[PDB]
């Protein structure tokens, strides 16, 4: 019932939410809306446990 | 004024005033220039902030 | 096709209170150009500056100004200060050497004088007097004028256009604004007459009862005629003639500022680009930037 | 005190912000930022009803209703646009309808 009330359905819109909401008012393109969610929880430099 | 070693000490209404003089004379100096609009557009909205 | 991810997104804009991810929003959207559109518009930028160089290259007091100037500087006995800088300056396509401004000024001369009889005789649109203004023009733009001294002779036509759009505007709004006169029949004037008082009654001919009651402006209307016409009497060169420098400058002006509209947006983030790397806290982010444009 | 004249002229915050310009208005204080910030164009004066004062229309739209009206329509973007905004209406007038 999650899945219920998603407006999206999969990766390539998935990092559009990453984008439109971690960097607003900036028009999201593709590698952009990739190299965020990648660096924020898979970055080396700017993660440690 | 003055403090002793050469050191000096500003109230916060110095700097914020110089940020405003300056956006003031830059866009003066734009209008004479015939300059594009979208530099003429991203100078009013820094004196908007200033 | 980049003004929908604006438009579809600035529909949803994150309330942004930065005024940076408004400029750095617009900045992106122009797409950037290589390796030739810095070339092409290069001509245009430049063809335009000199289709004004042949516009301005008609009027013929311009011309002997920067001589009447040039006979000052030279015959006080002692020039050599920051005048001769922006002077007539020919470019080999500086030192103002003091024996090449003399054989190298010999036909503005030869240029000067027979350019007036053949244009006295028998016509001044005259097609073998067009072929001496036709010469009269080769000789002036290889003397390439310095941009400090030349605006000044761009601006000694645009103080002549308001003087006749004014001298235009003293008709308009001491006649029409008051004794209602309808303009559909004053556009047949100023190319039907347009030299002295015998279009003034005429227009009173047309009977129109308005155009009775005009005994008290009569000292009024043909005085700004004879100040108007001072112009003519100053310059001695027609009216369209000065319409036909006024609508043949912007054109060339009407493509300068239009091509640096493209040579400057397309590389807006070469600007951003340098302006990191002094981005120590000295004023601000975008003070650098608004400073660099 | 000194004086330093502005060269466009730009709204007073505690007016802005507060709220006393878009209740004085009838337009929302968001509504009236996009106009402020020079992003969106708005009505002066429209004397051709196709467009309502007081509307916020795009940059895309907006050579779509200028090549229909041409300079009959009134539409600019602007803190002095919103200064032609408090310049347009009339108070005793406005105060006669409510």
């Amino acid at each position: 019932e999650t899945l219920r009330v998603d407006p999206t359905n999969d990766r390539l819109s998935a990092l559009v939410e990453i984008y439109r909401m971690m960097r607003p008012g900036e028009p999201p393109t593709r590698e952009a809306a990739e190299s965020l969610f990648e660096n924020l929880f898979f970055s080396e430099d700017r993660y440690d446990l | 004024v003055p403090l002793d070693g050469g050191r000096f000490a500003t109230s916060d209404l110095n700097d914020l005033y110089r940020r405003v003089i300056n956006r003031n004379n830059r866009l003066k100096r734009l209008l004479d220039l015939a300059a594009p609009d979208i530099i003429v557009r991203n100078e009013k909205r820094m004196l908007q902030e200033a | 096709a980049a003004a929908q991810v604006l438009s579809s997104v600035e529909s949803e804009i994150g309330r942004t209170t930065d005024p940076v991810r408004m400029y750095m929003r617009e900045m992106g959207t122009v797409e950037l150009l290589t390796r030739e559109g810095e070339i092409d518009i290069a001509k245009r930028i430049e063809d335009g500056i000199n289709q004004v160089q042949c516009s301005v290259a008609e009027y013929p007091e311009a011309i002997t100004y920067l001589l009447e100037q040039y006979d000052r500087v030279e015959a006080e006995e002692a020039r050599l200060s920051d005048l001769i800088t922006g002077f007539v300056d020919p470019n080999a396509e500086n030192s103002i050497d003091p024996e090449l401004a003399r054989e190298k000024f010999a036909e503005l001369r030869a240029q000067y004088v027979v350019t007036r009889d053949t244009i006295k005789a028998k016509g001044r649109s005259h097609a073998t007097a067009q072929e001496e203004i036709l010469k009269l023009s080769e000789v002036f733009k290889q003397f390439r004028l310095v941009p400090k001294q030349f605006d000044y002779l761009v601006n000694s036509m645009r103080v002549m256009m308001d003087r006749v759009r004014t001298q235009e505007r003293l008709i308009m709004k001491l006649c029409v604004e008051q004794c209602k006169m309808p303009k559909k029949n004053f556009i047949t004037l100023f190319t039907g007459n347009e030299t002295s008082d015998t279009w003034f009654n005429a227009a009173i001919a047309m009977n129109k009862p308005w155009s009775e009651k005009l005994h008290d402006v009569s000292e009024e209307v043909h005085r700004a005629l004879q100040k108007l016409q001072q112009i003519e009497e100053e310059t001695g060169l027609t009216i369209e003639q000065v319409k036909d420098i006024n609508r043949r400058m912007s054109i060339g002006e009407a493509k300068a500022r239009r091509a640096k509209k493209e040579m400057v947006e397309a590389n807006l983030r070469l600007v951003i680009s340098i302006a990191k790397k002094y981005t120590n806290r000295g004023l601000q982010f975008l003070d650098l930037i608004q400073e660099g444009n | 005190m000194g004086h330093i004249e502005l060269a466009s002229p730009t709204a007073h915050i505690w007016f802005l912000k507060s709220s006393r310009i878009g209740l004085l208005l009838d337009m929302p204080l968001r509504d009236i930022e996009r106009v402020l910030y020079f992003e969106s164009y708005v009505v002066i004066e429209g004397g051709m009803t196709n467009l309502e004062r007081q509307q916020i229309l795009t940059e895309e739209q907006y050579l779509d209703a200028l090549e229909e009206f041409g300079d009959e329509f009134d539409a600019k973007m602007g803190a002095e646009a919103i200064q032609a905004l408090l310049k347009s209406m009339d108070l005793e007038q406005e105060c006669e309808q409510l």
